[PDB]
C-alpha cells in the first residue's frame, strides 16, 4: 500500500513498485511565493509542466570501494531542459524539489543507501585551512565523490546526519526513496548560479555485497523541480 | 523594558509549542 | 501535530499482549521516520505521572548565555615608534561568532537563526612597578559594513555623529547595548553554500549578509608616561531567538574561522577515521562491574 | 529622590542574568519574518531523532565501518554478537548521536531512549536475535541465560527489517547524572547484549556476512537539565585567520 | 529605601540612548512655533525628489560639462550611447543624487528607484532611445539585442520631452547592502545602458550634437535602514577660526 | 519625566505624518 | 530617569538579610517534592522529645556510666541522692539534651521544662523518691525538711515506673538569658534535688543498687529568640581533607 | 521578585504549621 507509488510531473512519471513511504522535508510541501512574503515586485514567470517535470541525471556505478556521490540543487539542474534556460535568462529563482533515487539488485545482494538532502551544505577541505574553490564546489549534473564520507566532508558526523529529511534504500527491503523538498532558504527567492541551497547525498552505509554474479548495479537520480517561479528576466550569461 | 524598541526587552523564555512528528515522522502517511 | 509541552509525558499502565497482526516493535527504518514503539508497548509498564520540566531544553535557553567572542590585549602607551602592524591604543574587529569554538559549535547545531544580540563589553588592565590601575575611559563605536574604519586613536571617525558610540570606564559595570537583528534576509545564514559574488573568485561558505559589521574600540584618554595592557572581551548573548533546521554537531576540532576544514585529532576519539575511541572488541565491555 | 540602598550581586555580570538592554539602534525596523521549514522550539525534539550508534568502535574499523556490525553463521548456540556500552558521558557507542550530543550540554536526564537495528543482509538471509537490556547492579552478562533473564525482545528477519528495543527509565531517583565515574550509582544505566537466538542462515550466492545498522533515539518522556559546557570540543590555540578578523 | 543593583550597562554614555535629562534653565519659556513651509517630517520624503546624475563623469567634463550627455547622429545602427553604473556605495553617478547622499547615511536599503531623462535639443530634433535596466548576474550588456532582453522603455522625443525608466526592486531578499564590494550578490543592482532605438535626426539650422540631462529619484516603496556616518565628509585638521571659538 | 520642564522629555519618535508632494508636486495643478 | 540616592547601609553584606538574587541556571526545573516522613518546620517539635541527663557526670562514670544514677539501700532516713544543676548554658547535665544542644543556639529562653525519671530496677524493688524543685535565691538545700518546701512530686516505684517532674516558669520577666554569669538574677533557674521519701528495699535476688535515667523535654509554652552560635562545636585548624577539595 | 525564576526569591519565613505530635507521641493508641 506503502510499496507501490506513481509519480506524475508535467509529461513524466515514475513508477516503482518495492517504495517506502515517501518523504516530506520537514512536514512541508512545495507552493508558489505568496504575496505576504513576496520582495521581487516584477510579476514572475511560472513556466509550470515546462519545468516542474523529472530530470534524471547520469548513472553512477556502485562498487565496492564507494565512499559516496552528491549532487547540489540547482546546481545539478542549471543547464538541463526549460529548467536549465528558465535558469540562465533570469535573476531569481524559487522552487521545491521532488527527488526520486532508484537503485535495484537481487534478492542475493545486500547493501544499504543513506540517501539524505541536506541543506546549505556548506563543504570543508581535508588537512587545509584554504577554503574549496569554485571548481570544488560547482561539479554541476555529474556531482561530486565524497571525500570522507563519515564526517559528511564538513567536520559533522554521519551517524547524525537523519536530523536531515532522508530515507534509506535497504536492498532486502526496497528499491527506491523519495524525498520531497520545499524552498529552503533564509530569501525568499535567489541568484541560483552562486548558491545551492540543497545537496543530495547518497552514502554507503552498508557497502553492496554478494556472492552471486557480478553485474554492474547503478545509481540512478531523477529529481523534479517543484513550483519554479523566475524573477528578473533578462539575456542568458 | 523602559527602552522604546522591542528587541531591546529580556530574553523571551515561554514558547513551550513543540513539534517533533516535523523530524520524528516526516512520511506522508 | 502541533502542541503545547511543558512537562515530560506521562506513562500508562499496560497489561499482556498476545495479539497477532499487531507488531507495535517492529519498524520500517528505510521509510527516514524514526520509531513509533511506546514503552507501554515494548514492555509492561505502571502508571507514572511525570512532572519533569521541559523549559531548560527550549532553544531560548540552550542558546541564551553569554559567550566570548573577541579577545584582545593590546599595549596602551606612547606608540611614535611602533611597528606597523601594531595596535596603537585602538583595534578593529569584524564581527563573527565563529572564533571561540564553544558558542560556535553551539550556533552551528541550526542552519538559520534570527536573534537580536545583546554585547556585554569587559575591559581589564594591567601595568606593563606597579603605580597603580588608572581609571581609562573606553569608546566602543559601531562602525557597520560599508563605512569607514579609524586609522588612529585621535583620527576623526570617532566623532560618530551617526554610527552609536559607547562610552565607559573600567571601574564602571561592564557595558552593555542590544544589537537587533541586522540581516537583510529573515534569518542568519549559519552555514552558506555559495559565493558571496557575481564573479567565480569570490569567498566560499560566507554570507556577506550575516556579518553584524565592525566593532572599533579606543581608549580615549591620552598616554601616560608608563605603558599599560588593556585587555577587551567582548560577550554575546542571543536572545528573542527563532531556530530552523537542526544539524549534526561538528565532531573534529575546527580548522579555521572562515571555513568547515577538518583535520582530526591524531588518535581516537574525535579523529578522521574515528571518532569514538577504540576498545577491544563489540563485545568487550569498558566499564564492568567486577 | 528615592532612597536606595545597593544590594550584594550589584554591578556584577552573571552570563546568565535576563534583563533588557539599551538598544544601540534606535527605532531600527528588523526584517519580516518568513516562515522557514523544520523549526525547532525546544531541544526535546532533535534528541527523539534517531541517529546511529558506533558499536564497532574498534580498531581495524576505519570510518563507516564503525557504524555497521558484521554478524556470521554460526557453528555453537546461544553466542555473544556484541554489547554496547550505556555510558553517555564517558566515550562509547552512544557519544556521537544526537541523543548523545545534546545531553553532553546538560549534567542531569531522565526518561526512556529506544535503541533500533536494521538488519542489511540479502533479502534470502533469515535469523533471529535477542536483544537484551541488563538493569545495573552486577556484571555484563556473558551468556544467554543470564542476559535474557532482563528487559529483551526477540527478533525475526523478514519483511520488517527493524525492531526497536525500548530501554525503561528504571531508576532510583529522577535523574541520573553524567558523572565521570560511570560505575557510580547514580549514573550506570545497564547494559545492553545481543546474542543469536537462532542462527544466521544464508544461502551459497548470498553473502556470508551481513550486517546491522545500530540506531538510537529518546521518547517523549526524556528531560534534561542542569546545562553544561559540552566536552565534545576545546581549543588550545587561535584558529586559523582569527588574527585576520583584527586587521 | 528601596533595595536595588546596578546591571552591566550602568554610567555608560551611548550615543545612542533615549532618556530625560536635567534642564538647565528651569521655567523657561520657548519661543512660540510658527507656520514655516516645507516642513519635513520623514527622509524618505527628501529622497523621492528627482536630482541629476553626473553620467558624464569623465575626464575634458568640467563642471556641468558633467551633468549632461551628448548624443550625435550616428551612421551606424544600435548603437551604445551611455551607460549607468547603479553602484550607490561606490563612487558612481549616483552618488551625488539626493537619493545617493541620504542613502549613504544607512547601510541597508530597499524599493524601486526612477530614472527620467529629459531631451535638451531642439525642437525640430528628432529621435528615439531604448533605456534598458539589466538584473545582476553578468556582464554589462554592449549590444542592443542583448540589453534590450531585460527591462526596457522606448521614448520617442517630442511635446513629452521626458520619460521614467523605472527600476523595479529585484532582489532576493528585502534589503540591499551599502558594502565596498561593487560584486557582492547582496549589493549589485545591475547596469541601466542607452541605446540608439533609430537615430538623432536635426536638421541644417539645429544644432547637431544635442543633449540629454538625467535624473534620479525614489519611489514610495522606497526603505533605509541601519544608519551609518557618511563616507562624503572628512576631516583631518580643525577648520579654520575654530580655535577663535576658545579665544 | 520627573523633571518639571517638558522639553526636558526624550525623544519624540513617533511622528509618522508624511507630505511628499509639497517637494514632488509643488504644482498647481 | 529616577532620581535616586544612596542610603547608609548600601554595598553591605549583612549574613542575615532577605533579598532576593539572581538564579545561576535559568529555566531550571527542581526534583518534585516527594513525602518524606518526620518533617519539621519549627524547631520547637525537636525541643519537646525527651532525652537523657547526665546527672551522673563524675570521674569514675565513663561513657554511659554517666546517663544513669546508681541508688541502693540506706540505713538513715531523709537522705539526698541526686542533685541536678539547673544552669543550661554553662556545662551541666542539661547541656547534651535536645532541649540543650537546641537552646544553646540561642541567648534567651522562657517556658516550663519536664524531668522524667525511669526507675531501671527489678519487678520486685520498691521504693518512693520525692524529686523537689526548687526556685532560685538561697543555696541548694540539703536536707529533705528543706527541699521539700518548694516544687516536688513524691513517686511511688510500680507499675508505671515514671515520672514527671513539671518545671515551672517562675521568673519575674518573660525571658531568661544563656549568661556566663551562672549567679546572675536573670540567668539562674534554680535547683532540682531527690530524696529517699521512704528507701529501696529490695530482695536478696535482685540486684541490691538499682538504676535510674532521667529525662528532660521542653513543654509547649517553652520559647527561644535571639539567635547566637553555639558553644558546643568549634575548630582552630582545617579538617582533613579539606585541602583536597581545592586539589 | 523581578527575576523569573521562583527559587530566586527571599525566603520565606511564614511556615508556622507544626505537628510535634510525630516525635513526641509516636504511639498508635
Amino acid at each position: 500500500s506503502d510499496r507501490v507509488l506513481q509519480l506524475k510531473l508535467g509529461n513524466s512519471a515514475i513508477v516503482t513498485q518495492e517504495a517506502a513511504n515517501y518523504c516530506c522535508a520537514y512536514g512541508e510541501w512545495p507552493n508558489y511565493l505568496p504575496d505576504h512574503e513576496a520582495v521581487a515586485i516584477d510579476k514572475p514567470t511560472q513556466p509550470e509542466t515546462a519545468t516542474d517535470r523529472f530530470y534524471t541525471l547520469k548513472s553512477v556505478k556502485w562498487e565496492a570501494g564507494s565512499t559516496g556521490w552528491w549532487w547540489k540543487l540547482p546546481d545539478a539542474l542549471n543547464n538541463i531542459g526549460m529548467f536549465g534556460q528558465n535558469v540562465q535568462h533570469h535573476y531569481l529563482y524559487r522552487s521545491g524539489f521532488l527527488i526520486h533515487v532508484q537503485c535495484n539488485a537481487t534478492r542475493f545482494h545486500q547493501g544499504a543507501l543513506l540517501v539524505v538532502a541536506i541543506p546549505e551544505h556548506q563543504r570543508g577541505a581535508h588537512n587545509t585551512n584554504t577554503s574549496p574553490g569554485f571548481d570544488d564546489i560547482m561539479k554541476g549534473e555529474e556531482g561530486g565523490t565524497f571525500n570522507h564520507p563519515y564526517v559528511l566532508d564538513d567536520g559533522t558526523s554521519l551517524a547524525c546526519a537523519t536530523i536531515f529529511p532522508h530515507q534509506w534504500i535497504n536492498l532486502r527491503t526496497n528499491n527506491s526513496a523519495t524525498i520531497v523538498l520545499p524552498w529552503m532558504n533564509a530569501a525568499p527567492m535567489d541568484f541560483p548560479l552562486r548558491h545551492n541551497q540543497w545537496t543530495l547525498a547518497i552514502i554507503p552505509v552498508v557497502p553492496l555485497g554478494t556472492r552471486t554474479m557480478s553485474s554492474m548495479v547503478p545509481i540512478t537520480v531523477s529529481i523534479a523541480p517543484m513550483c519554479c517561479e523566475f524573477n528578473g528576466l533578462r539575456h542568458a550569461i | 523594558n523602559f527602552y522604546k524598541d522591542s528587541y531591546a526587552a529580556s530574553a523571551s523564555k515561554q514558547d513551550f509549542s513543540q513539534d517533533p512528528s516535523k523530524f520524528t515522522e516526516p512520511v506522508v502517511e | 501535530i502541533e502542541s503545547i509541552i511543558k512537562t515530560a509525558t506521562d506513562t500508562v499502565k499496560s497489561e499482556i499482549n498476545a495479539e497477532l497482526g499487531v507488531v507495535p516493535s517492529l519498524n520500517a527504518v528505510e521509510t527516514g521516520a524514526t520509531s513509533n514503539t511506546e514503552p507501554e508497548e515494548a514492555i509492561q509498564t505502571r502508571t507514572v505521572i511525570n512532572q519533569h520540566g521541559v523549559s531548560e531544553t527550549l532553544v531560548e535557553n540552550f542558546l541564551s548565555r553569554a559567550a566570548l567572542v573577541s579577545k584582545r590585549s593590546f599595549e596602551y602607551k606612547d606608540h611614535t615608534s611602533s611597528a606597523a602592524q601594531t595596535d596603537k591604543n585602538f583595534f578593529k574587529w569584524t564581527i563573527n561568532t565563529r572564533s571561540f569554538v564553544q558558542l560556535r559549535r553551539k550556533l552551528e547545531l541550526f542552519t538559520y537563526l534570527r536573534f537580536d544580540a545583546e554585547i556585554t563589553i569587559l575591559t581589564t588592565v594591567a601595568v606593563n612597578t606597579y603605580m597603580g590601575l588608572p581609571n581609562l575611559t573606553l569608546q566602543a563605536m559601531f562602525v557597520p559594513t560599508g563605512a569607514l574604519t579609524p586609522e588612529k586613536q585621535d583620527s576623526f571617525h570617532w566623532q560618530s555623529g551617526s554610527n552609536a558610540s559607547v562610552f565607559f570606564k573600567i571601574s564602571d559595570p561592564p557595558a552593555r547595548m542590544t544589537i537587533p537583528f541586522m540581516c537583510i534576509n529573515s534569518a542568519y545564514s549559519v552555514f552558506y553554500d555559495g559565493f558571496a559574488g557575481f564573479e567565480k573568485s569570490g569567498l566560499y561558505g560566507i554570507n556577506p549578509a550575516d556579518t553584524i559589521g565592525n566593532l572599533c574600540v579606543r581608549i580615549v584618554n591620552e598616554h601616560q608616561p608608563v605603558g599599560f595592557t588593556v585587555t577587551v572581551r567582548v560577550y554575546m548573548k542571543p536572545k528573542h531567538i527563532k531556530a530552523w533546521a537542526p544539524r549534526p554537531p561538528r565532531t573534529l576540532p575546527y580548522m579555521s574561522i572562515a571555513n568547515a576544514n577538518y583535520k582530526g585529532k591524531k588518535r581516537a576519539p574525535n579523529a578522521l577515521n574515528a571518532i569514538i575511541g577504540n576498545r577491544d572488541s563489540v563485545k568487550t565491555m569498558p566499564h564492568n562491574i567486577v | 529622590g528615592v532612597p536606595t540602598y545597593l544590594l550584594p550581586g550589584s554591578g556584577q555580570f552573571l552570563t546568565t542574568d535576563d534583563h533588557s538592554s539599551a538598544p544601540v539602534l534606535p527605532c531600527f525596523n528588523p526584517t519580516p519574518e518568513m516562515h522557514i521549514p523544520g523549526q525547532v522550539r525546544n531541544m526535546l525534539e532533535v534528541v527523539q531523532v534517531e541517529s546511529m550508534m558506533e558499536i564497532n568502535n574498534t580498531e581495524s574499523a576505519v570510518g563507516m565501518e564503525r557504524l555497521k556490525v558484521d554478524i556470521s553463521a554460526l557453528t555453537d548456540v546461544d553466542q555473544l554478537l556484541f554489547n554496547i556500552p550505556l555510558d553517555i558521558q564517558l566515550d562509547g557507542p552512544l557519544r556521537n548521536t544526537l541523543v548523545g550530543n545534546i545531553s553532553r550540554y546538560y549534567t542531569h536526564w531522565s526518561g526512556s531512549l529506544e535503541m533500533t537495528f536494521m538488519f542489511c543482509g540479502s533479502f534470502m538471509a533469515t535469523g533471529k536475535l535477542i536483544l537484551c537490556y541488563t538493569p545495573p547492579g552486577g556484571s555484563c552478562p556473558t551468556t544467554r541465560e543470564t542476559a535474557m533473564l532482563g528487559t529483551h525482545i526477540v527478533w525475526d528477519f523478514g519483511l520488517q527489517s527493524s525492531v526497536t528495543l525500548i530501554i525503561p527509565w528504571i531508576s532510583g531517583s529522577h535523574y541520573r547524572m553524567f558523572n565521570n565515574d560511570a560505575k557510580s550509582t547514580n549514573a550506570n544505566v545497564g547494559y545492553v547484549t545481543c546474542f543469536m537466538q537462532t542462527n544466521l542462515i544464508v544461502p551459497s550466492e548470498s553473502s556470508d556476512t551481513c550486517s546491522l545498522i545500530g540506531f538510537i533515539a529518546a521518547k517523549d518522556d526524556f528531560s534534561l537539565r542542569l546545562m553544561r559546557d559540552s566536552p565534545d570540543i576545546g581549543q588550545i590555540d587561535h584558529l586559523h585567520a582569527a588574527e585576520a578578523a583584527y586587521q
